[PDB]
Formats: C-alpha cells, structure tokens, sequence
RNA sequence: UGGCGCCAAGCGCCCGGCCCCGGGGCCGGGCGCGACCCGCUCCGGGGACAGUGCCAGGU
RNA sequence: GGAUUGGCUCUAAGGGCUGGCAGCCGACUUAGAACUGGUGCGGACCAGGGGAAUCCG
RNA sequence: UGAGCUCUCGCUGGCCCUUGAAAAUCCGGGGGAGAGGGUGUAAAUCUCGCGCCGGGCCGUACCCAUAUCCGCAGCAGGUC
RNA sequence: CGAUGGCCUCCGUUGCCCUCAGCCGAUCGAAAGGGAGUCGGGUUCAGAUCCCCGAAUCCGGAGUGGCGGAGAUGGGCGCCGCGAGGCGUCCAGUGCGGUAACGCGACCGAUCCCGGAGAAGCCGGCGGGAGCCCCGGGGAGAGUUCUCUUUUCUUUGUGAA
C-alpha cells in the first residue's frame, strides 16, 4: 500500500490505464480515497469533509467507483 | 497462555528454524520466521577492525536487488576500503614517488661525478 | 616559513575528490567566522586526460584529453602539500569563496578552470600535474 | 615505508582507402627493433648402483 | 559441637521524578522490639548420621 | 512496575600444547580497452518510478506413543 | 571473409579465419549445514502459509523495448527586439552537494586484477527490545450473596511490505 499525500497526483495515478477501482470509505472524521493498481493500493485520505465530496465528482468517468457501505 | 507450535516441518533449533512471536489482526500469538542477521562489509585494509559505514547490512542475494548507491560510497575505493587507510595509502603512494625520484637524481649527480 | 602559497601543487586528501591533484588559488591561514579553522580554496581536475599517444587521428587526440575540473574549499588537514607548483593564471573575480553561495557561476568558474587546464595541458609544461596518481 | 605495476610507449619500413591541390591532407592496416644469436635432451639431483625378474643360503 | 525458627502489631535502614529543601511516586528486602499460643513453629513437601584408624588405587 | 521467566539484539571479558568447515551464489572496488553527438527530434547508456508476460516436476491425509513405530501383541522396555 | 531473413537500413542466424585463456579435475554426497522470494481473515466430515477473499513479494523474459525521469541542455561572440524573448557562428556538457564522516532517484564502460558477504568455538557478566506473568482502575458478560465483600472470574487487537 503507498499512502498518497497531496490532492492532485491522487488524480494523476487515477487516471491511469493501469488502474482498476476505487472505493470510498467514510469513516467518522477520515474520508479514505483507494484506488488499486497493479501494484500498489494508493489511499489518500482527507480530514474534512467539503474537499471529500467536491472531489467525488472529479474521478475519471470510466473509472469504477464503489461506496462502502 | 497460549503455547504455540511451528509452522513448517523442521522441528529442531536449527539456524534457519529461527522464529519471533507476533500479534495477527485476529488476536492470536504465532511465529514468524526470521531472516539471518547480515553483515556490512569489511574494510579492504586488512588491518582495521571495524566494518564500513555507508552501506546496507542485508545478506548476499540481497545486494543484488539493491540501487547501487546503498551498495557504496562515493569515494575513490568507496564501499571496499575505509577512508582512513585511503590516506594512508595515497600519502605512501605519493611519498614513495618523491622517495625514488630524488634516489634516481642522486644517483644521476653520482654518475656524473664519476 | 609558510610554505602552503597560492601558487602551489596539492594532493587532495578526502571526500569524494580523492587522490586527485588540484592548485590552491587562494588560501587563508587564519579562520574566518564561518570556518574557524584554517584553509584554502583551491582549483582540481577530476577526470585527467587519457594517455594519448601517436598513431591516432586528432579528432581522437582532442576527444582524449579534455579535462573535467572542480572548484572547492578544503581544511587544511585534507590537504597534503608537494614541492611542485603551476603558474597557471586563473581569475579571481570569477574562481572566488562567493562561488558558493550559488548553483549558476559555480559552473562558470568551473568552466573557466577548465578550459585553463587545458590550454596549459596542450602545450606539455607540467605534464606531472597531469597525470593521475597511482595509489 | 602494509602504495601501483598486465593487455607497449617509442623508433624504423611497407600498404590500403577517401579528399584536396606528382604533392599535400584525412582515415585505416602490416612487419621489425624495443624484448641479442645459436643449440640435441623442461630444469635440477642420482646413476650402471638403487630397483625389478628368476634361482641359492640364513632367519 | 551449640542456639534460634510460628502468628500478630510496630519501628528503623536501604530509592526514583519534578520545582542541604519542598512536593509526588515506588519495589522488594534486612535488622530490632512488644504481645501471644497446652514449648509449637525448615509443623505437609523438599532435605548430609558422625568420629578414630588400617589396606589399595 | 519488577535482580521476575523465555526468546532475541548488542557490548565486553575469560579458556585452549582444543583456535572452533567448504562450495554454490551475490556484491563492491582498481583499471580504462571501447561506444555518442556536434548543439539537436540530441545520441550511446541507465542498479530510478510505473507498466506487460511466466514460474514446469515430486512430497503434502493421519499416528508420532502406557493402542497407528521396533520388540511374534493394544508388551510397565526402547525411540530425535 | 562468405550466406540468409526481416521496410535487406540495422540487427539476428550461422559457416571459416584472426585474436583472447589455468584448472583442481566427469559425476554423486545433507527433507537438521549454505540456499532470493507470503502474510492476514474466512472456509471442510476429513486439506490449508496450498482452496476463496485481500494485501504483497522474488527470479526470469521481451525486434520495434511500453512509458516517464536522469544522461540535458549552458556559455561566448555578431545580431534582432525597449525589454521579455527570438535568430546566425564558435566552445563545453558520460550528474550534483558536504571541510569531513558521507548524502542525493539514476548517474556509460570489456578482457583482467583485488576484496567482501556466504563464513563460524565454548563459557561468563551486563544492557536494550518483545512475549508472558504482576499491580491500580474504566467497560461487557458471568459466579457468591444464611452474614460480609465499590466483590471473584473471563475478555478488553492488528499481519507481511
Ligand atoms: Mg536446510
Ligand atoms: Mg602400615
Ligand atoms: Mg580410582
Ligand atoms: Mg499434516
Ligand atoms: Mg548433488
Ligand atoms: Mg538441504
Ligand atoms: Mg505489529
Ligand atoms: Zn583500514
């Protein structure tokens, strides 16, 4: 697993042909963004709240996206 | 207490049957097999006891999937010799050079006188 | 008296310029503030010339012997001094200690010091500065 | 003096290809001194004795 | 070759951290004393009999 | 919180008329034979990051001991 | 030198010549010696580091290498342009920092040579870190409650990389 820590390459490994899903946990004061590779997990996580559901929008269209429940 | 049992086949003390307790997520005891310790390299002197600095302490094979900047240091000599016999050895160089150098001119001043 | 001049002929001692020969361009027996310890800045070549012969094309001869150079400071104790010296002429201005405070006329002074190795070199004087130590 | 040392320098004599103006330039090869010559055992040490084969006597 | 050994209630000594002192924490020890039991206290378990000599190694 | 027990890492010392393995495999260095390009769309070359494909064959159950082993046996023995 | 294939480019495949050079001896010999690299959760009547789920990792391979980044893009002169910036000639560029221990994401290089790791006894003392045990509390669930007991017991976590 690689821990991602500034917004944009987030995105940037996103878009990669390489990349399968992400899943989006919501846990209680976290939001954690996965995204799997072929080799690595890249979680990046976000403290508050606004930036989480402003970037929900911002994923690549043909990306799978999965809300854990 | 939970005692706890090996996980392979080799059931004796053995060097590489070497073993260290850890806590699974699933709240149980259990053995993970250890790698042998490695050594960093000895120095190239021959004469100083200590192990160079600078380099990853991992077993043979392991050096082979290491960046070659973790492998040495970058010095002439660097990753095989340690700096202090590194002096000592380009001052002898260097010393011996002058030594022989002003031995042929003495020998020159001596023909000559003859 | 003081022999260490800043015209002399040095054996670099240490770090990762070792065993290289290099010429103290400016020396200073007295710490300064920032470096309470005696030393000197001096000018060396870090890769010397290939040993060109005859029987070679001049294209190969100038591809050959062409110099890279550095330019540092150095205590005194990482410095063996010899009883050679070269009165190759190098600028102040541009081969000074302010060199450092900079990534851009680093490079110039380097270029300078080098294009200096190698015009000195061409003409044959000092071939023993030249030639890379043994050891 | 707890250093380095190989895979020729140099010199001499030939040759090829390309270009420029028989000459010059450019590129690329060969041979020989450097590293002397001639010889019939690789060097030493023993040697017609050690040793071996077959007989004879002693133990 | 001698003496003691239980239980209970105490006393004294042996330290750390923070700001000759003050405060806050603390780990097992050792010694001494009183009281007390139908003289019993290494109460089960664990746990060397001893001495004087001779022969041999 | 602990001279508590076990494991492990490290430092240091003692003993030897005892000095207490080899090879496979891997790595660093010294050298500098070679290669690249003529100022760019730069080239040769990269032990850096990511990406693509594959990893064949054999063993794997259970007992491991006052009842699965050897003692003629469900043997008070023996067995790391 | 000779021939072939692929846009016969550049390389591959050979066949011949020149050149380069040791072996410690074929081979066998350890399911406890050396030996790169997998862990957690779930699942069966009987199998799990092997099945499923999820996270990894080692080795090997790849005409065109798939891609980024490094090698890398600077200086001088004559200029244009007010400048910014843009032209035409030369010159460099197989990385950089720290006094040093050394550091940085890579940072050309063959035959050859040197070295290291693999690769080391027994015992003693001490210290560090874990696991376990122990003490004081918060929870959750149980036990005793003739009298007492803020009581007694169980449980209270995180893999590899
Ligand atoms: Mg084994
Ligand atoms: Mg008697
Ligand atoms: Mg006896
Ligand atoms: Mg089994
Ligand atoms: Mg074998
Ligand atoms: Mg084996
Ligand atoms: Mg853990
Ligand atoms: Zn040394």
């Amino acid at each position: 697993p690689r821990k991602i820590e500034e917004i944009k390459d987030f995105l940037l490994t996103a878009r990669r042909k390489d990349a399968k899903s992400v899943k989006i946990k919501k846990n209680k004061d976290n939001v954690k963004f996965k995204v799997r590779c072929s080799r690595y997990l890249y979680t990046l996580v976000i403290t508050d709240k606004e930036k989480a559901e402003k970037l929900k929008q911002s994923l690549p269209p043909g990306l799978a996206v999965k809300e854990l429940k | 207490v939970q005692r706890l049992t090996y996980r392979r086949r080799l059931s004796y003390n053995t060097a590489s049957n070497k073993t260290r307790l850890s806590r699974t997520p699933g709240n149980r005891i259990v053995y993970l097999y250890t790698k042998k310790v490695g050594k960093a390299p000895k120095s190239a002197c021959g004469v100083c006891p200590g192990r160079l600095r600078g380099v990853r302490a991992v077993r043979p094979k392991v050096l082979m999937r290491l960046s070659k900047t973790k492998k040495h240091v970058s010095r002439a000599y660097g990753g095989s010799m340690c700096a202090k016999c590194v002096r000592d050895r380009i001052k002898r160089a260097f010393l011996i050079e002058e030594q022989k150098i002003v031995v042929k001119v003495l020998k020159a001043q001596a023909q000559s006188q003859k | 008296g003081k022999f260490m001049k800043p015209g002399k002929v040095v054996l670099v001692l240490a770090g990762r310029y070792s065993g290289r020969k290099a010429v103290i361009v400016k020396n200073i027996d007295d710490g300064t503030s920032d470096r309470p310890y005696s030393h000197a800045l001096v000018a060396g070549i870090d890769r010397y010339p290939r040993k060109v012969t005859a029987a070679m094309g001049k294209k190969k001869i100038a591809k050959r012997s062409k110099i890279k150079s550095f330019v540092k400071v150095y205590n005194y104790n990482h410095l063996m001094p010899t009883r050679y010296s070269v009165d190759i002429p190098l600028d102040k201005t541009v081969v000074n200690k302010d060199v450092f405070r900079d990534p851009a006329l680093k490079r110039k002074a380097r270029r300078e010091a080098k294009v200096k190795f190698e015009e000195r070199y061409k003409t044959g004087k000092n071939k023993w500065f030249f030639q890379k130590l043994r050891f």
